[PDB]
């Protein structure tokens, strides 16, 4: 929202600068994003007012006559240019802010241009360009500089929080200012109304949709260009002036942040009528688009006879016709409050967003209606010389605010402060709030505008920015946290010792996007994503991952075609989303291995991932295996699931060739299960001094039973006094049936409290080869 | 492939149960604001008795049986990196570092000293001449003994509970009046357990800390404040906590005990 | 003395909007661009492990914990909330669309303003300083009145950095959360107690911190990037 520093000034006379008031706002609640400096205008720029305008014959423009002083012709090609107005005065040798290229004296056609008129544009006032800016032809002595009415001027860009509606009102902001003890001017709406009754009518047949609806009525009118000052305050707010009624409407809506339009009574006929919109009635508006109207929408219509036409949309925007010019002599004046989501809906329905639109969806002022009438009045009667009728037209009662119970004390409690009580009401009372009570919990009414507060703490909110956040003291909490608060932060840490662990033992962490690309479900042999969005951000993040492992090999890709690691290991712990969401735990590897860098070997490839895997469990304590087990995205006969201890969780194995391929990647291996993993508590277990029983050991069994089986019956037939288990060697084996192999097994055995008697050794040895390939 | 085959034998670390001890306790009191400090195992009589209110010749300087050292070129740093003079000997408590920090530093503070310690006593299981200590001091005006009560209940709650409670007894340490001795309530195993000894941190404590001060040109900042302290046997915790039943194992580098703990965490 | 828990990516709209005071058709349901999601026999839990119903999305700012939090437990208490969270806007070099919050709350009896101030100058001294202080200005937010923007003084580069936004709980949250309770059969908690919370960027701070200058650099899984990082600890 732009801030012209001395426009808001006005309100506030006191004001120090631009950056003290930065400085204030942003202690009010109000960011500002930017800072500028405006009107530079040079001494070449003067004012002149047009006393001929004369069309060059077999061309398109007009040889100006202009009393600039001396008199003096200027060429203009811009329509709005004609007789009667004061125009700006770009002399020969001025410097503009558009043209590098100096003004000068050009002969246009047949005459020689002293210089020229300018637009907006060109001045830099403003964007428009299409014209010339009109000024009242005596705004100021014909050569008088124009810097010498127009300074230049500060402009700030603020942040208006939606929960400060009465803040796009210049004057909002500056019945602020006064409660930090800023003086502040209201304008006086002076004004000299006419007994008489207004020829026309209102009917609100929508009043859901019109709450408070207000007309007024003036006549007389001589509209022209508004006077320099408020071309200025306008320009400044980034709204561009018209005439000075229409100029009015626009002042005033920034004023106060209550929009309001002004209806030619030439086109209503017998009277307003605020209802919703006929299917497929048309409406040419203001910005010369012809739109068609949903029945939904709220118009203002008026009607002759039988006759029901639509004049404007209501709280958007005018109608192109209806909207008042240089032969217009008496208006309607719409003042209202509408439904916020009427418009809303309304506003983003046809493609608008306008000064209008933004209040009536943000918040309007439901009582501001009639003081907003009085103002914009006076100010026509003023500047347009209109007669203005004493009575209105008015639609709809609305109930004032009711009384907030106000506690001082709860509100120093609440911020941690000891303001004393006089203060704190004395702030309310100067932001316009009736304070009545004796004390020691207050009757607080707020004015109206202000439909932020509607609880105590609202209220509260409100000494502290007033008195200051930075006046709130530092302190630090005690006390003993409630019972089922302990022991919360267990599985955040487990997963962090986790996380943690795995960085140690030699992973890279690597974040991926949450989203997943549907196609990939196919690429990736992977039942389809459960959840889908509705707006995705790219069919290609249209799915919410199912799994960690796709994306960790899409990593793995484009790090290829970027830097050429020869390998690489690494992991991510994220959420994946199926009937619930789930946290996932996986592990991509590939490249050469480990080994030798100069030497020739290396150890690589799925048993390599293993041993990490085996080794990342060894230090969780868990007892974790794999078993073969099909696996659509994993190469078979290297794939597998896997067992953290005794349970199934995730797989593990070589990424299937077919996608190896499908992609120009080579070799993969992965691994992805769920977390959180399950805990052994540690059971501690006193070691036994007296020394093991040790043995070497073979079992040949068929080439494809797995070492599962294998190892699983050895160990559960071994005895209770089996120490260690392990497998030193294998082959498949000349000297041995073509379809078994051979096992080195090497064994520990071991008795607490006393040594193995020899007895028990070759005997418990024995209770194992027996039922060994006994079965 | 045969899939169900071991892996590269890869090396899996573990740590140490006191480190793993150490670690929870401190984890604990981290979260009530304390910071941990270590001060140095080679100590000065000055620090670890004549700072704190220890006698040379009467009964207190009795209840530590310590370790005297010899040799030269041996320097010991103050806690300004200053040389400071004593008869040299092994830290008996971790104490001392209450001085060292008090000297270094302004209150008020928080802090908790782990520390390996060393006493003369008979190796039995529940005893030993090498084990660490954790030591507690908070310093700043308006401390009282409620506030190493609530401390004290915190880590109870913390360890075992929120079915367990706190048992404050008197007893008497030099460097503290009001002293005391606690135990806490083990819900599971159904016993007390005395954990260590505390108090009030000793107005001649606070006194010598500011004289030291002076003397090393710094202005006093302990008159006025008030404090409290606690220390604790970390080993008599762990194998409360962790199962452990022999104390000497602690320091037995038998693998077959230390890889037991290799996951609890 | 705060804990650190974890919430759910895919919400309900009923604990991103409408447990804080946040209006379907108002100005403040659009301060927040979300990703609404759709598909059947996904099952989302409540704070009890109940099966909750409402729009599904992606968690548009980690304050939903707040409730899903105090709904299942007893003040007072002291928690932090990390989490990813997602929003709609374009990806520029301090902007995303997939990033991580840091969400803090504290509630119980006597809880006032100062110590939300004291919390956070806490934690500016501990980032930076203690030649570092901390700037709360006034801010709108639906769930705490009154809201507040912070800034931190970073002595180092020499400026001002907009860390995230805090408050005093709003009573309507507080009021959402008991009625909530009672719907699951618990008795009411948050009566008569106070609280305050806060949330920050952490990409936003990490950058600063770590010197990080592209937060899209973040999400891209180069590992010439990653690597960078190895040995922060
Ligand atoms: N020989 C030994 N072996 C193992 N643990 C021992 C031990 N002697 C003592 N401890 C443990 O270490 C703890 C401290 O030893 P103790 O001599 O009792 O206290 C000595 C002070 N450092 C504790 C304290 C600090 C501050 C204020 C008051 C007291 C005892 O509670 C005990 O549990
Ligand atoms: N698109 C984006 N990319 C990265 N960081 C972003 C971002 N949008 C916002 N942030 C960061 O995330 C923080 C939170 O987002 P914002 O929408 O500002 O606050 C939202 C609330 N969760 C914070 C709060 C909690 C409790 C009480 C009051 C306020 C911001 O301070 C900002 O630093
Ligand atoms: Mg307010």
């Amino acid at each position: 929202m732009r801030v012209p520093f001395s426009w808001l000034k006005a309100y506030v006379p006191e004001l120090e600068s631009p950056e003290v008031l930065e400085e204030r706002l942003a202690g009010l609640g109000f960011e500002t994003d930017r800072i500028e400096r405006v009107f530079p205008i040079p001494r070449g720029v003067v004012f002149a007012r047009v006393l001929e305008a004369h069309p060059i014959p077999g061309t398109r423009l007009k040889r100006l006559v202009l009393d600039a002083g001396r008199t003096v012709e200027v060429v203009s090609g811009a329509e709005n240019a004609r007789k009667g107005i004061g125009v700006a005065l770009a002399l020969p040798g001025t410097e503009l802010p558009g043209l590098g290229q100096k003004v000068g004296e050009r002969v246009i056609q047949g005459v020689r241009s002293f210089g020229m008129a300018l637009s907006p544009r060109e001045l830099g006032v403003g964007e428009y360009g299409g014209g010339l800016l009109e000024f009242p032809e005596d705004a100021l002595p014909p050569g008088t500089p124009l810097s010498e009415a127009w300074p230049e001027e500060v402009v700030l860009d603020l942040e208006v929080t939606p929960n400060r509606p009465d803040a796009l009102g210049l004057l909002g902001l500056a019945r602020d200012l006064h409660a930090l003890g800023y003086a502040l001017v209201e304008p006086e709406a002076a004004l000299k109304a006419e007994a008489l009754p207004l020829p026309f009518a209102l009917k609100v047949e929508d009043p859901e949709g019109a709450p408070h609806f207000t007309l007024g009525y003036a006549f007389g009118l001589r509209v022209a260009p508004s006077p320099l000052w408020m071309q200025r305050a306008l320009f400044a707010a980034g709204m561009r002036p018209i005439n000075n009624v229409v100029d009015v409407t626009n002042y005033v809506m920034l004023e106060r942040a209550q929009p309001m339009h002004a209806f030619d009574l030439r086109f209503v006929g017998e009277g307003i009528a605020v209802r919703r919109a006929r299917e497929g009635e048309r409406l040419k508006t203001l910005d010369g688009v012809e739109r068609t109207l949903h029945p939904e929408d709220l118009v203002i219509a008026g009607w002759r006879g039988e006759e029901s036409f639509p004049l404007g949309l209501a709280g958007v925007m005018g109608g192109a016709e209806s909207e008042v010019r240089e032969d217009t002599e008496a208006i309607a004046l719409e003042v209202a409050c509408f439904d916020p989501v009427s418009i809303r809906k309304t506003a983003r329905r046809h493609g608008l967003r306008t000064e209008a639109s933004h209040r009536f969806e943000r918040g309007v002022d439901p009582l501001g209606q009639v003081p907003a009438q009085r103002r914009a009045l006076s100010l026509l009667q003023a500047l347009a010389g209109a007669r203005v009728a004493e009575a209105l037209l008015e639609a709809g009662s609305p109930k004032p605010p009711e009384a907030i119970p106000f506690r001082p004390e709860y509100a120093n409690r609440l911020l941690g402060t000891s303001y004393p009580e006089a203060e704190q009401i004395a702030i309310l009372k100067r932001l316009g709030c009736r304070v009545e009570g004796e004390g020691p919990t207050y009757r607080v009414t707020p004015p109206s505008h202000r439909l932020d507060l509607r609880l105590e703490e609202d209220l509260v909110e409100e000494v502290a920015r007033i008195q200051g956040y930075e006046t709130i003291p530092l302190a630090l909490p005690a006390f003993f946290p409630a019972p089922d608060n302990r022991g919360v932060e267990a599985p955040y840490r487990k997963e962090q010792r986790l996380r943690e662990v795995l960085s140690g033992l030699g992973f890279q962490e690597v974040y991926t996007y949450s989203f997943m690309d549907p196609e990939d479900a196919r690429r990736f042999r992977l039942d389809p994503p459960r959840l889908l969005l509705l707006n995705p951000l790219a069919p290609e993040k249209a799915a919410l991952r199912t799994h960690l492992f796709p994306g960790l090999v899409r990593v793995l890709k484009e790090n290829l075609d970027l830097d050429r690691p020869e390998r690489a290991l690494l992991f991510e712990v994220g959420r994946v989303f199926r009937e619930r969401e789930e946290t996932h735990l996986a592990g991509l590897l590939f490249g050469e291995g480990v080994g030798l860098p100069w030497a020739k070997e290396r150890l690589s490839g799925y048993f390599l991932l293993k041993g990490y895997l085996e080794a990342l469990f060894a230090r969780l304590g868990l007892a974790f295996r794999v078993e073969a087990q099909a696996f659509p995205f994993l190469h078979p006969g290297v794939s597998g699931r896997v067992l953290v201890e005794g349970e199934e969780v995730g797989f593990l194995g070589a990424l299937h060739p077919e996608i190896a391929q499908e992609l120009e990647l080579p070799p993969v291996h992965l691994f992805e299960l769920r977390l959180p993993l399950p805990d052994k508590p540690l059971a501690f277990q006193d070691p036994s001094r007296h020394p093991a029983a040790f043995r070497d050991l073979a079992v040949v069994v068929p080439a494809p039973t797995p070492y599962g089986e294998v190892e699983a019956l050895v160990r559960e037939a071994a005895g209770p006094y089996l120490e260690s288990l392990a497998l030193f060697d294998l082959y498949q084996g000349p000297p041995l049936p073509e379809g078994h192999k051979s096992l080195a097994f090497h064994l520990r055995f071991r008795h607490p409290k006393r040594t193995l008697r020899d007895e028990e050794v070759e005997e418990a040895v024995s209770r194992v080869a027996e039922a060994l390939r006994a079965r | 492939v045969d899939v169900s085959l071991p892996g590269a034998s890869l090396f899996s670390g573990g740590l140490h149960p006191i480190t793993l001890m150490e670690r929870e306790l401190v984890e604990i009191f981290r979260a009530l604001g304390y910071q941990a400090v270590e001060g140095p195992e080679v100590e000065s009589e000055f620090f670890n008795f004549d700072a704190l209110n220890i006698p040379e010749h009467h009964p207190a300087r009795d209840m530590w049986d310590t370790f005297w050292l010899t040799g030269e070129g041996f320097r010991l740093e103050g806690p300004l990196g200053e040389e400071v003079e004593g008869r040299l000997l092994l830290r008996t408590h971790t104490s001392p570092m209450q001085v060292r920090y008090m000297v270094a530093h302004t209150p008020p503070f928080r802090i908790v000293v782990p520390g390996r310690v060393f006493r003369f006593e008979q190796t039995d299981a529940t005893h030993e001449a090498v084990f660490h200590q954790l030591e507690g001091l908070v310093v700043g005006e308006g401390i009282a003994m409620a506030h190493l009560k609530g401390a004290i209940y915190e880590l109870a709650q913390a360890l075992f509970g929120p079915d367990s409670k706190v048992r404050f007894q008197p007893v008497y340490f030099p460097f503290v009046e009001p002293g005391a001795q606690f135990a806490v309530w083990w819900p599971e195993g159904g016993k007390w357990l005395e954990l260590g000894g505390a108090g009030m941190v000793h107005p001649k404590v606070f006194q010598a800390v500011d004289a030291y001060r002076e003397r090393l040109g710094l202005p006093p900042a302990y008159r006025g404040v008030t404090g409290f302290a606690f220390g604790l046997g970390v080993e008599r915790l762990a194998m409360l906590r962790y199962g452990i039943p022999d104390i000497r194992y602690f320091f037995g580098g038998r693998l077959k005990f230390l890889e037991q703990f290799k996951g609890v965490l």
